[PDB]
């Protein structure tokens, strides 16, 4: 509860705005242009603890499981 | 997976 | 009370996780102009009942999140 | 600029 950042509302507006997002993926050539970074960022120091959302996202997984 | 966030977003209610 | 099933407090992980990723490719040369384009066609489409307040904070440059 | 918002959301996850 004493989070100041990770916060319901907060975790709300992401969920919001991560799905304008996802939309934006699919225009034409976002998605590839995408996939392309994610490839570039594989080997990146500043990805450890994001290996499981970089795989899920790359093979295409679903964001979210049930 | 856009659907399930959808549907994520439905039980904000 | 129904328990939720996909806005679980694991996928607002997961989903917190995977939009910082994409926050830094919307950084990369080119996407952000794009995505701003994006976000203005977007604004009017009539499928998005209830984002409103979100389509302008991202067109406009605010915080993805408020302290 | 957000993004160290979100980092700073995500050091508070765990
Ligand atoms: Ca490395
Ligand atoms: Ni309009």
């Amino acid at each position: 509860t004493n989070n100041k950042y990770y916060t319901e509302e907060n975790k709300k507006k992401v969920w919001k705005k991560h799905m304008i997002v996802l939309k934006f993926l699919e225009q034409p050539g976002i998605s590839e242009a995408y996939l392309n970074y994610l490839q570039e960022e594989i080997h990146n120091d500043e990805w450890i603890g994001f290996e499981n959302e970089f795989f899920e996202e790359l093979t295409g997984k679903p964001v979210i499981n049930v | 997976s856009y659907e399930e966030m959808a549907k994520g977003y439905e039980e904000m209610a």
